[PDB]
C-alpha cells in the first residue's frame, strides 16, 4: 500500500502539473 | 557546483545500472541448504540454484518457482522477476536521458525525466525486494548480489534528488 | 542465562522488516521531494526537510510543516 | 552576574572533579553478598571487594573482572573503567580551562573549550554508568561512591552549559 501511494502521488502530481500548465 | 552536479550525476547513473545488472545477472543472492540436482550448503540468485560443496559442486539448475491467488500471483512476480528487471529498464532510461540532456539545453525537461526515472527505479527496486523476500521465507543468508541491488536503490534515489536539483536550479536561474 | 544482548530491543520485528523500513523512509522522503517541487507553481519541502518530516512522522513526533497539495497529503497519509 | 558565573563555575568544577575522583578510588559502589577470599556481606568497587563483616572483615580482594564479542568487549571495557577514567580525564582539563581563562583573557574560546570538555564528561560518565550497571548484570544496593559519580555527572552538566552561557554573553556583549 505504501509504495502504491507514492506511484499515485507521483501521478496525480504529474496530472496537476500538466493542468496548470494548459 | 554545477559541473560537480552533472558529474555526480553521470555516474551514479552508471553505478547504480551497473550494480542493479550484475545483481538481476549474477547468483549470490541467497545462501541456503538445498539441491542442485541429502542437501548441501547452495547459493541462489533469481535464477539458477547452484551447490558450493559436494559431489556437484559448480552444478546449477534452473528454479522452479511454480513447484489461493495471492499466492499464485506472488509466485507469477517473482518468477518473471518483473521488478529487477523494469528496474533495469528504467535506470538504463535514466541514463539516457542524462546522456541527451547535454545536447537539448533548450529543453529542461529532458534532465528533469532522468530524475524521474531514477525515482522510479529506486521504488521498482523496493518491490523487488519486498517480493523476493516474501517469497523465499513462504536458515540462510543474504549474498553480495542482494546487496549490489540493495546499493543500486541508495544511489538510484540519491542521483534522482540531484538530477531535480539541476532542474530546479535552470528554472530559478532562468528566472533571475 | 539467556544474556539480553546490545541490540535485542530489535528482535520483535525481523532484520528484513528493519532493512525494508529503511529504504520506504529514502524513497518516501525522496517522493515527498520530488512532488512538492517540479510543480513549478510553487518552485519549504526540500529534500532535508523531507526527510526531517518523514523521521518525524515515523516516529510520532509531529511536525513543524505538513504538506499542503494533494500530491503531498497522500505521500504523507500513507506512510 | 559575570563574577558569580565565574565563581560558579570554578566552585563546580572543582566540586564534580573532586566527586567524580572520589567515586572512582573509594570502594562503596556495590553492597552484595560475595567472597573476600561461604558468602557473606560485602561491599564492592570499580577494583576491590571488601568484607562487611565476621572474622575476615576488613579484608578486601582484587576484582577478578574476568570469569560472544559483546560479553568480551563489555567485559574488557568494564575491567578497565575506561569511562569514569575518561570522565575523570576531561573533568581535570575542563578545570584546567576554567583556570586559565583568567589568566589569558584575550581569547575567548578558553570558556567555551572548559564547557565542552565538561559537557563531554558527563556523557563519558553515562556511558560509564551503563557499563558497569550492565557488566553488573552479568539483591543488591549501591552505595555513596555510586551516588559520587551520578552527582559528579549532574554537577558537570550544570557547570557546562553555565561556561557556554559566559562565553555567549562574552561574544554577544563584544559584538553589540
Ligand atoms: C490512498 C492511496 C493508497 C492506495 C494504494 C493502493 C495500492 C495497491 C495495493 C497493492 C495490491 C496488491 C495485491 O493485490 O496483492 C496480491 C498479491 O500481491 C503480490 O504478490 C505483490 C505484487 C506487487 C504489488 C505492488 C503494488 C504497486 C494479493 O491480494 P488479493 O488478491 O486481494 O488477496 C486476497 C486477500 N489475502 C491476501 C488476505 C488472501
Ligand atoms: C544517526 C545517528 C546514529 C547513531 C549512532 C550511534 C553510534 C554507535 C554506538 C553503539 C556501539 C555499541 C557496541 O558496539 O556495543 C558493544 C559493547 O560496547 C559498549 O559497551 C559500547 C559503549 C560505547 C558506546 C558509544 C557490543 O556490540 P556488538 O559487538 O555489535 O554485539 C552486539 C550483538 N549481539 C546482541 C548479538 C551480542
Ligand atoms: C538519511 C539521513 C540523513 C542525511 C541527510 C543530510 C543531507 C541533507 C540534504 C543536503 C542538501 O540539501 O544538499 C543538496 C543536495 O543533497 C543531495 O543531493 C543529498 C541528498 C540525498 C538524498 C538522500 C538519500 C540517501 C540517504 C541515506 C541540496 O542543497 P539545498 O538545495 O540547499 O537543499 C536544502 C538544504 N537547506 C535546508 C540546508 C538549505
Ligand atoms: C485530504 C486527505 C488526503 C488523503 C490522502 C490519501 C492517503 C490515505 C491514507 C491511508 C489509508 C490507506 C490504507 C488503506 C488501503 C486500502 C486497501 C486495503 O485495505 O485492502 C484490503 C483488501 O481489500 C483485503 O480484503
Ligand atoms: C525511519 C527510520 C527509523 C529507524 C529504524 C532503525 C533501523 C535499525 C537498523 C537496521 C538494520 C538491521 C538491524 C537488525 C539486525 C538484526 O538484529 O539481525
Amino acid at each position: 500500500i505504501l509504495i502504491g501511494g507514492l506511484g499515485l502521488a507521483m501521478l496525480v502530481a504529474l496530472i496537476e502539473f500538466c493542468y496548470k500548465s494548459r | 557546483d554545477r559541473g560537480i552536479q552533472m558529474l555526480i550525476t553521470t555516474v551514479g547513473a552508471f553505478a547504480a545500472f551497473s550494480l542493479m545488472t550484475i545483481a538481476v545477472g549474477t547468483d549470490y543472492w541467497l545462501y541456503s541448504r538445498g539441491v542442485c540436482r541429502e542437501e548441501v550448503m547452495t547459493h541462489s540468485g533469481l535464477w539458477r540454484t547452484c551447490c558450493l560443496e559436494g559431489a556437484f559442486r559448480g552444478v546449477c539448475k534452473k528454479i522452479d518457482h511454480f513447484p489461493d491467488t495471492a499466492e499464485y500471483l506472488l509466485r507469477a512476480v517473482r518468477a518473471s522477476s518483473v521488478f529487477p528487471i523494469l528496474s533495469v529498464t528504467l535506470l538504463f532510461f535514466g541514463g539516457l536521458c542524462v546522456a541527451a540532456s547535454e545536447f537539448h539545453r533548450s529543453r529542461h525537461s529532458v534532465i528533469l525525466s532522468a530524475g524521474i526515472f531514477f525515482v522510479s527505479a529506486g521504488l521498482s527496486n523496493i518491490i523487488g525486494i519486498i517480493v523476493y523476500i516474501s517469497a523465499n521465507a513462504g536458515s540462510y543468508s543474504y549474498g553480495w548480489s542482494f546487496y549490489f541491488g540493495a546499493f543500486s536503490f541508495i544511489i538510484a534515489e540519491i542521483v534522482g534528488v540531484v538530477a531535480v536539483h539541476i532542474y530546479i536550479e535552470k528554472h530559478q536561474q532562468l528566472r533571475a | 542465562k539467556s544474556k539480553p544482548g546490545v541490540f535485542s530491543f530489535l528482535d520483535p520485528l525481523a532484520y528484513e522488516i528493519w532493512m525494508c523500513i529503511v529504504f520506504a523512509y529514502i524513497g518516501v522522503s525522496v517522493v515527498l521531494f520530488l512532488v512538492s517541487r517540479f510543480s513549478p507553481y510553487e518552485w519549504e519541502f526540500g529534500i532535508f526537510n523531507s526527510l526531517w518530516f518523514s523521521l518525524g512522522a515515523f516516529m510520532q513526533q509531529g511536525c513543524d510543516i505538513s504538506p499542503r497539495s494533494l500530491s503531498g497529503r497522500i505521500v504523507g497519509g500513507v506512510w
